[PDB]
């Protein structure tokens, strides 16, 4: 549709763009080791409300929280740390610190809001870390309760953003490292309530080439599960568990697009999970749509 | 001005007390705060009304006057 | 019948409210000691405050300490702790129940500590502990200790342990009866610094400012300057623990300290629940009554060094 300019005033590279909850916030992370929150006024145009130093070294994204436990942002930076801030009436604090990682640390993620209030992070050295807050009225006193460990160097997570009792939490985690060997990319975790550890459940075979991003689908009334993978192209896969240890699943393929003849950085979902938006090296973002007949088209081709 | 010696006479305050008695007879309601804001302002003898207030459940004691959320006491 | 057994009464009013009182008498140390305990113990942090005075109430019943006890027990009470925890430790979970051998070595032993503790402590499980969860606790640990070995030192009054302790008749072995830990390849200001900074910066900042008060502590009465004999007790009392500098002449340590003096420290640091009045009163015969209180801040600080260098260096050789 319409394009409009934001002056960002960032001395390096933009790593990563969030939204909140209610749609009218943003924050924006960059490498000259800042973070910086936006807002939105009535007349529709975006203008500075915080900036503030925020680690030693590059930061490379950036998340918020759910509004349930009041506004809270966390961050992951170069320097091998994970930080989270609150507002207090208007400034932004800092609340907890995350020392355990030997290497840099690469994406962060709050967990969905029914499990209570968890984070993940996720390593260049393989290890992901769970940690939770048993108490919300104290928002300094994290636990470290789970820690998983892969073979690869990790590059991205994702939650399975699903509400329903029927299913099980799980956690999918991507690699990026180029080897002259063929190994699978991709590995989906799960959680068992009668032995309360994660467990592996799946691994996603034909993903050779290195990954860069991945994203679960909001699911808001089905019984299956679609996840979109950023490689050199574009797959979209669906995972649909079989009637009743890890639970069983039926691993297909529904989508492939080389459009971009190029390299796929980013991915994104919308609200309804009903259109998948990519970002490539050419420059331009793409929507892919789906029909009654289960065919994936194309919707628009967005330029800057 | 008066000291407040002579406005602790109880005379004073019983003209006082019927004239903010014939402000609410007539319904005269933002008048009779208007003037108990200039009242309190002069006299501090006497005390604004009493009414209630909230009360922690963990505690029993009072949420009046560090998350903004949480109980001042526990 | 005043603040201390020792310090006359009328010393006091001319030179826990009575070890605030017995400690006032060097105003620059007072407030920066001050502001690191009400930084450990009060403002909010990565442990829960009632954890943080059940470590308290462990690390001061090792040197059978009543009085810190007893404010500990007393403020953990109030803070919505557990009264069913005071029975013993056998009634608390099992994360706090791990802490306990750390406990002994920071306490009686500190050179057998090793990076094996600190993998046992952080190894994968039910019941786990983070890297920020435990600094802030080994630096409470020895904060506890060092407080417990002044005030037996100065001798203060007033106004069970046995439940709270594994292994009660565990004790202090001298050294030489080990490879030794030359001042030099692990230093303080050069090293731990920086780790304790990025762990634990706020502490680590504070830790620095305190241990730059108790160098600038000058003597009044000596008789060479003050800047010899500091160096040479806090080079004694460091080799006690086994670290031992290159530079230092070992020699001056007799020319400089009465034989008398080399006893209260010992008795102070390692044993201090068997000083006594008379041991007080052997030393420094005809000397004033405020140096006998800077003796025991050095010797405080010089503890604390040690221990920490010590648990530092394991956390190092472990995270390398
Ligand atoms: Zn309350």
């Amino acid at each position: 549709f319409v394009a409009r300019s934001i002056a960002a005033d960032h001395k390096d590279l933009i790593h990563d763009v969030s939204f909140d909850f209610h749609g009218r916030r943003m924050a924006t992370c960059s490498s000259d080791q800042s973070v910086k929150v936006w807002d939105k006024s009535e007349s529709g145009d975006w203008h500075c409300t915080a900036s503030w130093k925020t680690h030693s070294g590059s930061v490379w994204r950036v998340t918020w929280a759910h509004p349930e436990f009041g506004q809270v942002l966390a961050s992951c930076s170069f320097d091998r740390t994970a930080a989270v801030w609150e507002e207090i009436v208007s400034h932004w604090v800092k609340r907890t610190t995350l020392v355990d990682s030997r290497t840099s640390v690469t994406d962060v993620k709050f967990a969905p809001k029914h499990m209570g209030l968890m984070l993940a992070t996720c390593s260049a050295d393989g290890i992901v870390r769970i940690y939770e807050a048993p108490d919300v009225m104290n928002l300094s006193q994290w636990s470290l309760q789970h820690e998983i460990s892969c073979k690869l160097s990790c590059s991205c997570i994702s939650w399975n953003p699903s509400s329903s009792r029927a299913h099980s939490p799980m956690i999918a985690v991507g690699s990026d490292d180029s080897s002259p060997n063929a190994m699978a990319k991709v590995q989906i975790f799960e959680y068992n309530e009668n032995t309360r550890k994660y467990a592996k459940a799946e691994t996603l075979m034909t993903v050779t080439d290195p990954v860069h991003d991945i994203a679960f689908a909001p699911n808001l009334g089905r019984s299956f599960h679609i996840l979109a993978i950023a490689t050199k192209d574009v797959r979209i896969f669906t995972l649909k568990p079989v009637r009743k240890g890890p639970t069983k699943f039926e691993i297909h393929i529904v989508a492939q697009f080389d459009n971009h003849n190029s390299q796929v950085w980013r991915v994104s979902w919308n609200i309804t999970g009903t259109v998948l938006a990519s970002s490539g090296d050419d420059g331009c973002v793409r929507l892919w749509k789906a029909n009654y007949m289960d065919n994936w088209k194309c919707t628009g081709i967005l330029k800057g | 001005g008066s000291p407040l010696d002579v406005l602790k006479d109880e005379r004073v305050q019983y003209w006082i007390e019927n004239y903010r008695n014939l402000l609410d007879a007539w319904r005269f309601w933002h008048k009779r705060a208007e003037f108990d804001i200039h009242r309190s302002k002069l006299d501090p003898s006497s005390k604004p009304l009493a009414q209630v207030f909230v009360s922690c459940n963990f505690c029993g004691k009072s949420i009046s006057y560090s998350k903004v959320t949480s109980c001042p006491g526990c | 019948r005043g603040p201390s057994a020792f310090i006359p009464v009328e010393e006091v009013l001319r030179e826990v409210d009575n070890l605030a009182v017995v400690m006032g008498l060097h105003p620059d140390y007072f407030t920066s000691f001050w502001r690191l305990h009400y930084l450990l113990l009060h403002t909010d942090g990565p442990l829960a405050s009632s954890w943080r005075h059940y470590i308290a109430i462990m690390a001061a019943a090792r040197h059978q300490c009543s009085y810190l006890v007893g404010s500990h027990m007393a403020e953990f009470l109030q803070t919505g702790g557990d009264p069913e925890w005071l029975l013993g430790l056998h009634r608390a979970p099992e994360k706090l129940r791990k802490l306990s051998e750390i406990n002994k070595l920071l306490a009686h032993r500190p050179w057998l500590i090793t990076k094996e503790h600190i993998q046992a402590l952080l190894k994968t499980g039910e019941h786990t502990w983070s890297l920020a969860e435990l600094i802030q606790a080994l630096v409470l640990l020895t904060h506890c200790h060092s407080l417990s070995s002044f005030v037996f030192g100065c001798g203060i009054l007033p106004e069970d342990m046995l439940c709270f302790v594994e292994d009660p008749t565990f004790g202090y072995e001298d050294f030489t009866r080990p490879p030794t830990f030359r001042a030099q390849d692990y230093t303080w200001e050069d090293h731990g610094y920086s780790l304790i900074q990025r762990l634990y910066p706020e502490g680590g900042q504070l830790l620095d400012e305190k241990f730059q008060a108790a160098y600038s502590l000058t003597f009044n009465t000596i008789a060479v300057d003050t800047s010899v004999l500091r160096r040479a007790i806090w080079n004694y009392i460091h080799c006690v623990f086994g670290i031992r500098y290159d530079d230092y002449d070992y020699g001056e340590v007799n020319q400089l300290l009465e034989r008398n003096l080399k006893v209260y420290i010992k008795t102070v640091a390692c044993y201090p629940e068997k000083t006594t009045r008379r041991m007080y009163n052997l030393f420094w015969r005809h000397f004033r009554h405020s140096e006998k209180v800077h003796v025991n801040l050095l010797l405080l600080e010089a503890r604390m060094q040690a221990a920490l260098l010590y648990a530092l260096r394991a956390i190092t050789r472990y995270m390398t």
